[PDB]
Protein backbone atom coordinates (compact mmCIF):
# COMPACT_ATOMS: atom_id res chain seq x y z
CA UNK A 1 0.00 0.00 0.00
CA UNK A 2 1.81 2.91 1.25
CA UNK A 3 5.22 3.28 -0.19
CA UNK A 4 7.64 6.68 -0.12
CA UNK A 5 10.64 7.73 -1.66
CA UNK A 6 12.59 11.14 -0.20
CA UNK A 7 15.49 12.85 -1.11
CA UNK A 8 17.37 15.34 1.63
CA UNK A 9 20.26 17.00 0.99
CA UNK A 10 22.88 19.08 4.07
CA UNK A 11 25.12 21.78 3.15
CA UNK A 12 27.18 23.19 5.51
CA UNK A 13 29.89 25.66 6.51
CA UNK A 14 31.73 24.65 9.31
CA UNK A 15 30.91 20.16 9.15
CA UNK A 16 33.77 19.56 11.73
CA UNK A 17 37.64 17.95 11.48
CA UNK A 18 37.63 15.14 8.88
CA UNK A 19 34.10 15.24 7.96
CA UNK A 20 32.26 16.51 4.30
CA UNK A 21 30.77 19.17 4.26
CA UNK A 22 28.27 18.12 1.82
CA UNK A 23 25.59 15.25 1.69
CA UNK A 24 23.16 13.91 -0.41
CA UNK A 25 21.00 10.73 0.88
CA UNK A 26 17.69 9.05 -0.57
CA UNK A 27 15.33 6.77 1.43
CA UNK A 28 12.83 4.28 0.16
CA UNK A 29 10.00 3.33 2.72
CA UNK A 30 12.03 4.69 5.40
CA UNK A 31 14.99 3.06 5.13
CA UNK A 32 18.41 4.31 3.45
CA UNK A 33 19.08 2.52 0.07
CA UNK A 34 21.08 5.73 -1.36
CA UNK A 35 23.97 7.90 -0.49
CA UNK A 36 26.64 10.55 -1.70
CA UNK A 37 29.51 12.31 -0.39
CA UNK A 38 31.48 15.66 -1.35
CA UNK A 39 34.65 13.79 -0.61
CA UNK A 40 33.74 10.93 -2.80
CA UNK A 41 31.92 12.10 -5.28
CA UNK A 42 29.89 9.62 -6.23
CA UNK A 43 26.54 8.29 -5.70
CA UNK A 44 27.06 4.39 -3.82
CA UNK A 45 24.48 2.19 -2.79
CA UNK A 46 23.64 1.19 1.11
CA UNK A 47 20.98 -2.20 0.02
CA UNK A 48 22.07 -4.86 -1.41
CA UNK A 49 19.26 -4.96 -3.81
CA UNK A 50 19.52 -1.26 -5.10
CA UNK A 51 23.36 -2.33 -6.19
CA UNK A 52 22.16 -6.08 -7.46
CA UNK A 53 19.58 -4.57 -9.70
CA UNK A 54 20.84 -1.63 -11.62
CA UNK A 55 22.97 -1.01 -14.60
CA UNK A 56 26.53 1.33 -15.02
CA UNK A 57 24.18 4.03 -16.50
CA UNK A 58 22.12 4.62 -13.70
CA UNK A 59 24.81 5.64 -11.13
CA UNK A 60 27.31 7.34 -13.64
CA UNK A 61 23.83 10.08 -14.75
CA UNK A 62 22.63 9.80 -11.02
CA UNK A 63 26.48 10.59 -9.84
CA UNK A 64 26.51 13.47 -12.73
CA UNK A 65 23.05 15.27 -11.04
CA UNK A 66 24.78 14.53 -7.44
CA UNK A 67 28.37 16.63 -8.76
CA UNK A 68 25.44 18.92 -9.83
CA UNK A 69 23.69 19.08 -7.02
CA UNK A 70 27.28 19.40 -4.56
CA UNK A 71 27.82 22.66 -7.48
CA UNK A 72 24.92 24.91 -6.62
CA UNK A 73 25.03 24.29 -2.70
CA UNK A 74 28.22 26.06 -2.85
CA UNK A 75 26.93 28.80 -4.51
CA UNK A 76 23.84 28.97 -2.40
CA UNK A 77 26.16 29.06 0.87
CA UNK A 78 27.70 32.08 -0.75
CA UNK A 79 24.57 33.75 -1.39
CA UNK A 80 22.73 33.51 1.99
CA UNK A 81 25.59 34.71 3.51
CA UNK A 82 25.63 38.17 1.28
CA UNK A 83 21.85 38.34 1.71
CA UNK A 84 21.88 37.95 5.73
CA UNK A 85 25.09 40.46 5.65
CA UNK A 86 26.93 37.87 7.38
CA UNK A 87 30.65 37.26 7.90
CA UNK A 88 30.50 33.93 7.95
CA UNK A 89 30.55 31.08 11.05
CA UNK A 90 28.63 27.96 11.61
CA UNK A 91 25.38 28.06 8.67
CA UNK A 92 23.93 24.82 7.15
CA UNK A 93 21.39 24.63 3.99
CA UNK A 94 19.20 21.71 3.71
CA UNK A 95 17.08 20.06 1.39
CA UNK A 96 13.75 18.22 1.68
CA UNK A 97 11.68 16.88 -0.76
CA UNK A 98 10.01 13.67 -1.80
CA UNK A 99 6.99 11.94 -3.00
CA UNK A 100 4.82 9.39 -1.49
CA UNK A 101 2.10 6.43 -3.16
CA UNK A 102 -0.51 4.59 -2.23
CA UNK A 103 -2.21 1.85 -4.26
CA UNK A 104 -0.07 2.91 -7.32
CA UNK A 105 -1.05 6.36 -7.81
CA UNK A 106 0.44 9.60 -6.10
CA UNK A 107 -0.75 11.21 -3.34
CA UNK A 108 1.69 13.54 -1.96
CA UNK A 109 4.29 15.86 -3.56
CA UNK A 110 6.80 18.12 -1.52
CA UNK A 111 9.86 20.16 -2.43
CA UNK A 112 10.80 22.30 0.70
CA UNK A 113 14.29 24.32 1.96
CA UNK A 114 15.75 25.44 5.70
CA UNK A 115 18.66 27.73 6.14
CA UNK A 116 20.08 27.45 9.81
CA UNK A 117 17.07 24.73 11.14
CA UNK A 118 14.53 27.44 9.99
CA UNK A 119 11.91 27.17 7.40
CA UNK A 120 13.40 28.83 4.06
CA UNK A 121 10.91 27.82 1.13
CA UNK A 122 8.47 25.87 0.38
CA UNK A 123 7.08 24.36 -2.93
CA UNK A 124 3.00 24.35 -3.44
CA UNK A 125 1.67 22.03 -5.90
CA UNK A 126 -1.58 22.71 -5.80
CA UNK A 127 -1.79 26.69 -5.86
CA UNK A 128 1.78 26.27 -7.98
CA UNK A 129 3.53 28.64 -6.04
CA UNK A 130 6.77 29.08 -3.50
CA UNK A 131 6.17 30.41 -0.22
CA UNK A 132 8.15 32.69 1.65
CA UNK A 133 8.61 31.73 5.29
CA UNK A 134 10.93 34.40 5.83
CA UNK A 135 11.22 38.21 4.98
CA UNK A 136 15.12 36.98 3.39
CA UNK A 137 13.46 34.43 1.49
CA UNK A 138 11.15 36.83 -0.50
CA UNK A 139 13.28 37.52 -3.35
CA UNK A 140 13.79 32.93 -4.05
CA UNK A 141 10.27 33.28 -4.31
CA UNK A 142 10.20 35.85 -7.20
CA UNK A 143 13.20 34.12 -9.02
CA UNK A 144 11.46 30.67 -8.97
CA UNK A 145 8.17 32.17 -10.32
CA UNK A 146 9.68 34.17 -13.29
CA UNK A 147 11.25 31.30 -14.32
CA UNK A 148 8.87 28.32 -14.14
CA UNK A 149 10.69 25.90 -12.19
CA UNK A 150 7.28 24.94 -11.17
CA UNK A 151 6.60 23.61 -14.31
CA UNK A 152 9.60 21.16 -14.15
CA UNK A 153 9.23 20.37 -10.09
CA UNK A 154 5.63 18.71 -10.86
CA UNK A 155 6.95 16.95 -14.32
CA UNK A 156 9.24 15.52 -11.28
CA UNK A 157 7.25 15.11 -8.57
CA UNK A 158 4.00 13.42 -10.22
CA UNK A 159 5.78 11.42 -13.16
CA UNK A 160 9.32 10.85 -12.52
CA UNK A 161 9.63 10.40 -8.69
CA UNK A 162 6.58 7.88 -8.92
CA UNK A 163 8.32 6.00 -11.96
CA UNK A 164 11.32 5.34 -10.58
CA UNK A 165 9.40 4.20 -6.94
CA UNK A 166 7.46 1.70 -8.54
CA UNK A 167 10.71 0.11 -9.88
CA UNK A 168 12.43 0.45 -6.55
CA UNK A 169 9.84 -0.92 -4.31
CA UNK A 170 9.69 -4.11 -7.24
CA UNK A 171 13.30 -4.48 -6.82
CA UNK A 172 13.39 -4.43 -2.74
CA UNK A 173 9.77 -6.20 -2.38
CA UNK A 174 11.22 -8.86 -0.15
CA UNK A 175 13.66 -6.96 1.59
CA UNK A 176 11.55 -4.43 2.21
CA UNK A 177 8.44 -6.58 2.73
CA UNK A 178 10.28 -8.73 5.40
CA UNK A 179 9.46 -8.99 8.78
CA UNK A 180 11.75 -9.42 12.14
CA UNK A 181 11.04 -10.29 15.47
CA UNK A 182 12.18 -8.49 18.49
CA UNK A 183 14.38 -9.67 20.91
CA UNK A 184 12.77 -8.47 24.24
CA UNK A 185 14.43 -7.90 28.10
CA UNK A 186 13.08 -7.10 30.91
CA UNK A 187 15.05 -5.97 33.81
CA UNK A 188 14.93 -3.82 36.82
CA UNK A 189 16.85 -1.93 39.27
CA UNK A 190 16.52 -0.10 42.79
CA UNK A 191 17.35 3.50 42.56
CA UNK A 192 16.61 5.28 45.79
CA UNK A 193 13.53 3.05 47.35
CA UNK A 194 11.19 2.88 44.15
CA UNK A 195 11.83 -0.07 41.69
CA UNK A 196 12.04 1.12 38.45
CA UNK A 197 11.09 -1.74 35.60
CA UNK A 198 12.78 -1.52 32.11
CA UNK A 199 11.24 -3.53 28.90
CA UNK A 200 13.71 -3.37 25.76
CA UNK A 201 12.97 -5.02 22.52
CA UNK A 202 16.40 -5.23 20.63
CA UNK A 203 16.19 -5.98 16.87
CA UNK A 204 13.14 -5.69 14.68
CA UNK A 205 11.61 -4.74 11.39
CA UNK A 206 9.48 -2.95 10.13
CA UNK A 207 9.79 0.56 12.45
CA UNK A 208 6.66 1.28 13.84
CA UNK A 209 6.38 -1.27 17.31
CA UNK A 210 3.92 -0.85 20.25
CA UNK A 211 5.81 -1.37 23.52
CA UNK A 212 3.58 -0.76 27.06
CA UNK A 213 3.67 -1.82 30.49
CA UNK A 214 0.62 -3.31 32.13
CA UNK A 215 -0.37 -3.14 36.10
CA UNK A 216 -2.47 -6.53 36.90
CA UNK A 217 -3.69 -6.99 33.44
CA UNK A 218 -4.31 -3.17 32.65
CA UNK A 219 -2.16 -0.60 30.37
CA UNK A 220 -0.55 1.85 32.48
CA UNK A 221 0.71 4.98 30.38
CA UNK A 222 1.07 7.09 33.58
CA UNK A 223 4.54 6.81 34.90
CA UNK A 224 5.96 5.45 31.91
CA UNK A 225 8.89 6.92 30.56
CA UNK A 226 9.84 6.30 26.56
CA UNK A 227 13.19 6.99 24.81
CA UNK A 228 10.94 6.37 21.49
CA UNK A 229 12.04 4.07 18.04
CA UNK A 230 15.91 4.17 17.48
CA UNK A 231 17.98 2.60 14.38
CA UNK A 232 20.35 -0.13 14.73
CA UNK A 233 23.64 -0.12 11.95
CA UNK A 234 22.45 -3.04 9.88
CA UNK A 235 19.09 -1.95 9.00
CA UNK A 236 17.14 -2.31 11.76
CA UNK A 237 15.27 -0.94 14.79
CA UNK A 238 15.38 -0.69 18.42
CA UNK A 239 12.88 0.96 21.32
CA UNK A 240 13.22 0.95 25.09
CA UNK A 241 10.23 1.88 27.40
CA UNK A 242 10.91 2.13 31.48
CA UNK A 243 8.16 2.18 34.46
CA UNK A 244 9.00 3.31 38.51
CA UNK A 245 7.33 1.44 40.24
CA UNK A 246 6.84 0.04 44.36
CA UNK A 247 9.87 -1.86 45.15
CA UNK A 248 8.79 -6.04 45.60
CA UNK A 249 6.07 -6.05 42.76
CA UNK A 250 7.60 -7.76 39.95
CA UNK A 251 5.05 -9.95 39.12
CA UNK A 252 2.38 -7.27 38.80
CA UNK A 253 3.78 -5.45 35.89
CA UNK A 254 4.05 -7.41 32.30
CA UNK A 255 5.98 -5.96 28.98
CA UNK A 256 3.46 -6.46 26.28
CA UNK A 257 5.02 -6.12 22.47
CA UNK A 258 2.92 -5.25 19.66
CA UNK A 259 4.31 -5.66 16.45
CA UNK A 260 3.50 -6.90 12.48
CA UNK A 261 5.89 -9.73 12.61
CA UNK A 262 4.33 -11.37 15.93
CA UNK A 263 0.57 -12.42 15.38
CA UNK A 264 -0.04 -12.72 18.76
CA UNK A 265 1.22 -9.77 20.94
CA UNK A 266 3.48 -11.29 23.45
CA UNK A 267 4.02 -10.66 26.87
CA UNK A 268 7.19 -10.82 29.07
CA UNK A 269 7.49 -11.32 33.07
CA UNK A 270 11.23 -9.66 35.15
CA UNK A 271 11.83 -13.73 36.13
CA UNK A 272 15.61 -13.56 37.01
CA UNK B 1 16.10 9.30 -9.00
CA UNK B 2 17.18 12.80 -7.86
CA UNK B 3 16.08 15.77 -9.46
CA UNK B 4 18.55 18.30 -10.66
CA UNK B 5 18.71 21.86 -9.80
CA UNK B 6 16.71 23.62 -10.58
CA UNK B 7 18.93 27.06 -9.98
CA UNK B 8 20.85 28.51 -7.01
CA UNK B 9 18.92 30.39 -4.59
CA UNK C 1 18.96 22.78 20.47
CA UNK C 2 20.85 19.95 22.75
CA UNK C 3 21.06 16.32 21.52
CA UNK C 4 19.32 13.82 23.16
CA UNK C 5 21.28 10.53 23.77
CA UNK C 6 20.79 7.47 24.27
CA UNK C 7 23.55 4.43 24.91
CA UNK C 8 22.36 0.97 23.79
CA UNK C 9 23.34 -2.49 22.59
CA UNK C 10 22.67 -4.08 19.64
CA UNK C 11 21.73 -7.57 20.80
CA UNK C 12 20.98 -8.60 24.89
CA UNK C 13 24.48 -7.96 26.76
CA UNK C 14 25.94 -11.41 26.90
CA UNK C 15 28.97 -11.33 28.63
CA UNK C 16 31.99 -12.75 26.51
CA UNK C 17 29.73 -12.58 23.22
CA UNK C 18 29.79 -10.81 20.25
CA UNK C 19 28.06 -7.45 20.32
CA UNK C 20 27.56 -3.92 19.12
CA UNK C 21 27.25 -1.03 21.25
CA UNK C 22 25.26 1.46 19.88
CA UNK C 23 25.04 5.53 20.32
CA UNK C 24 22.40 7.36 19.23
CA UNK C 25 21.67 11.35 19.13
CA UNK C 26 19.10 13.17 18.05
CA UNK C 27 17.31 16.43 18.09
CA UNK C 28 20.07 19.06 17.61
CA UNK C 29 21.86 22.34 16.18
CA UNK C 30 23.66 22.89 14.43
CA UNK C 31 24.75 19.42 13.03
CA UNK C 32 28.72 19.67 13.71
CA UNK C 33 28.63 17.17 16.49
CA UNK C 34 31.77 14.93 18.19
CA UNK C 35 30.17 11.42 19.09
CA UNK C 36 32.89 8.89 21.03
CA UNK C 37 32.01 5.50 22.08
CA UNK C 38 34.43 4.93 25.20
CA UNK C 39 35.83 1.84 27.03
CA UNK C 40 37.25 2.68 30.49
CA UNK C 41 37.55 6.10 29.40
CA UNK C 42 39.81 5.21 26.59
CA UNK C 43 37.93 5.61 22.51
CA UNK C 44 36.76 2.02 21.40
CA UNK C 45 39.07 0.58 18.63
CA UNK C 46 38.05 0.14 15.23
CA UNK C 47 34.88 2.00 15.60
CA UNK C 48 32.17 2.35 12.63
CA UNK C 49 30.13 6.01 11.77
CA UNK C 50 27.32 5.89 10.26
CA UNK C 51 25.48 8.36 7.71
CA UNK C 52 23.91 11.36 9.18
CA UNK C 53 20.25 12.90 8.74
CA UNK C 54 17.26 14.94 10.14
CA UNK C 55 13.78 14.67 10.42
CA UNK C 56 10.74 16.54 9.07
CA UNK C 57 11.44 19.67 11.97
CA UNK C 58 14.93 20.43 10.40
CA UNK C 59 16.21 18.98 13.24
CA UNK C 60 19.32 16.55 13.57
CA UNK C 61 20.45 12.73 14.67
CA UNK C 62 24.15 10.76 14.10
CA UNK C 63 23.94 7.52 14.93
CA UNK C 64 27.72 5.69 15.45
CA UNK C 65 28.15 1.84 16.45
CA UNK C 66 31.17 -0.62 16.85
CA UNK C 67 31.32 -4.20 17.07
CA UNK C 68 33.08 -5.43 20.32
CA UNK C 69 32.76 -7.71 22.93
CA UNK C 70 31.48 -7.04 26.31
CA UNK C 71 33.82 -7.83 29.40
CA UNK C 72 32.92 -7.94 32.91
CA UNK C 73 33.88 -4.79 35.20
CA UNK C 74 35.03 -2.33 31.91
CA UNK C 75 32.63 0.56 32.06
CA UNK C 76 31.07 1.63 28.76
CA UNK C 77 30.11 5.15 27.74
CA UNK C 78 29.12 7.24 25.12
CA UNK C 79 31.49 10.73 25.39
CA UNK C 80 29.07 13.48 23.15
CA UNK C 81 30.66 16.89 22.82
CA UNK C 82 28.41 19.63 20.99
CA UNK C 83 28.05 23.63 21.06
CA UNK C 84 25.16 23.57 23.11
CA UNK C 85 26.63 21.74 25.96
CA UNK C 86 29.40 24.23 26.78
CA UNK C 87 30.94 21.37 28.68
CA UNK C 88 31.52 17.53 27.24
CA UNK C 89 28.37 15.00 28.52
CA UNK C 90 28.90 11.85 29.20
CA UNK C 91 26.24 8.82 28.79
CA UNK C 92 26.64 5.71 30.64
CA UNK C 93 25.59 2.46 29.08
CA UNK C 94 23.62 0.43 31.19
CA UNK C 95 24.06 -3.94 30.61
CA UNK C 96 21.15 -6.07 31.38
Amino acid sequence: ELHTLRYIRTAMTDPGPGLPWYVDVGYVDGELFVHYNSTARRYVPRTEWIAAKADQQYWDGQTQIGQGNEQIDRENLGILQRRYNQTGGSHTVQWMYGCDILEGGPIRGYYQMAYDGRDFTAFDKGTMTFTAAVPEAVPTKRKWEEGDYAEGLKQYLEETCVEWLRRYVEYGKAELGRRERPEVRVWGKEADGILTLSCRAHGFYPRPIVVSWLKDGAVRGQDAHSGGIVPNGDGTYHTWVTIDAQPGDGDKYQCRVEHASLPQPGLYSWEP
Amino acid sequence: YPYLGPNTL
Amino acid sequence: LTPKVQVYSRFPASAGTKNVLNCFAAGFHPPKISITLMKDGVPMEGAQYSDMSFNDDWTFQRLVHADFTPSSGSTYACKVEHETLKEPQVYKWDPE
